[PDB]
């Protein structure tokens, strides 16, 4: 659907309603919220990926 | 003459004072070095590793 439609506003209805378009639903969610999952999760990864030497001192 | 039954060697180091001679510690030295060296030989360069 969103390869035909340019409508970018439908998402997975959890509760069971009928129709998908969100603009019904009421929800709405901030830019800067929706971008930081983006951003903490791409940048920690770089972090994860670049360990090779692994040493934890026993307490 | 003698104070007791016997009498035992004095060691000229301390007991438990580690020493050794010939090129057997050197190289021990240089080869624990290249095991400090090895940890940090992947590190270097752009695409090396934390």
């Amino acid at each position: 659907k969103q390869l035909k439609e340019k409508i970018s506003n439908i998402g997975v209805d959890c509760l069971g309603y009928g129709s998908n378009d969100m603009k019904e639903l009421f929800v709405v969610d901030p830019f800067i919220g929706k971008k930081q999952q983006i951003l903490l999760a791409t940048q920690l990864c770089r972090m994860i990926l670049k360990i090779d030497n692994v040493i934890i001192s026993g307490k | 003459m003698n104070f007791g039954s016997q009498t035992p060697t004095i060691v000229v180091l301390k007991e438990g004072t580690d020493a050794s001679q010939g090129k057997g510690q050197i190289i021990s030295n240089i080869n624990a070095c290249v095991a400090v060296q090895e940890a940090l030989k992947p590190t270097l360069g752009p695409l090396g590793s934390d």
